[PDB]
């Protein structure tokens, strides 16, 4: 299924997912397309900063939902 | 009655699912439509970037005729907001409108960011600092998002 | 019980209490009336600032006792 | 079409064999051509001297216009590289371009062993000791190379 995930740019990307997967999954996929590592991502839903070990599904995440994806600062 | 609170709450769930806006995010706490979560965003350019604030809100049960009552529980560095995350906006007190949205009130707070009111403080000693030392002023907002804020 | 609170707007709401709510549960039931964040509350009874942990019956606040509720002056 | 990417990094690993560099190697952990290991070697005159250090490289399929992902797996103490081995280097993000390749992202990383940046740090906290106790930093990079660089 697509979901979007919104930036601080404002921008937005697309990104295949299944309800199963996992959010660090989501952020190796952020990472394959971005080039950022997932480490610096924040990824929140509903008002939530979203736990790497959950499941899309855990948080009812479904087809067409939109995360906001928010990075940590991070030195050199 | 309540029923009718409930019925707008979750119309305003469903249009902020549907499209969030970018600076901010919000949704139940939990099994309690009434009681929500909400992220604000530090905005670009400012002070607070990099940092990501929790606020709490809660849906009085005669909504959308009252505002809701929203508060900062992460610590912030802000002329318009206190200690008790407390905010000075006026949406939110005497000028509320049934039209208004929970989406327009985050987004306002977001504006509130980018754009403090030092003339009308919420906080005195800050807007003091904003208005004549603003290099301070983003020092101190800069750390405390730091300490805070991430 | 039923207690009156009167402000500077010579305006009179009513309030259900108990003898064992404290001031601040007092002001948040007038937050939820009227919109008032506590933080700007002070309550008053028989000449006396009420403190925010005291309960009621502390102050001797009875069925039908009437407070005083002055705001504080708060910038935007 | 990543064809295409496969068809550069076969010709990075051809020059890379022709020619390698003395304090770093690698190449293909096993079938898969996107993904490879490295050896970063200690530098000498640096307290990670002795060292052997092992890293993980995935090249993405639109090679070579987006950059190597590029990690640590062995821990290493320095303020410009964390404890999930992700390396401070701005060649692996906003300044990548397809003239660089894998042999020169490795020369980065050891220069980088050289001469850290502790202005600009991945770890505060050890930036802090560099900075303050060059020695004791010295002291802590050599127990972390011998307890897991050799």
């Amino acid at each position: 299924m697509q979901i979007f995930v919104k930036t601080l740019t404002g921008k937005t990307i697309t990104l295949e997912v299944e309800p199963s997967d996992t959010i660090e999954n989501v952020k190796a996929k952020i990472q394959d397309k971005e080039g950022i590592p997932p480490d610096q991502q924040r990824l929140i839903f509903a008002g939530k900063q979203l736990e790497d070990g959950r499941t899309l599904s855990d948080y009812n995440i479904q087809k067409e939902s939109t995360l906001h994806l928010v990075l940590r600062l991070r030195g050199g | 009655a309540g029923s009718m609170a409930l019925k707008r709450i979750h119309k305003e769930l469903n249009d902020l699912a549907r499209d969030p806006p970018a600076q901010c995010s919000a949704g139940p706490v939990g099994d309690d439509m009434f009681h929500w979560q909400a992220t604000i965003m530090g905005p670009n350019d400012s002070p607070y970037q990099g940092g990501v604030f929790f606020l709490t809100i809660h849906f009085p049960t005669d909504y959308p005729f009252k505002p809701p009552k929203v508060a900062f529980t992460t610590r912030i560095y802000h002329p318009n907001i206190n200690s008790n995350g407390s905010i000075s906006l006026d949406i939110l007190r005497s000028q509320w409108s049934p039209a208004l949205t929970i989406s327009k009130v985050l987004l306002s707070i977001c504006s509130l960011l980018c754009d403090p009111n030092p003339d009308d403080p919420l906080v005195p000693e800050i807007a003091r600092i904003y208005k004549t030392d603003r290099e301070k002023y983003n020092r101190i907002a800069r750390e405390w998002t730091q300490k805070y804020a991430m």
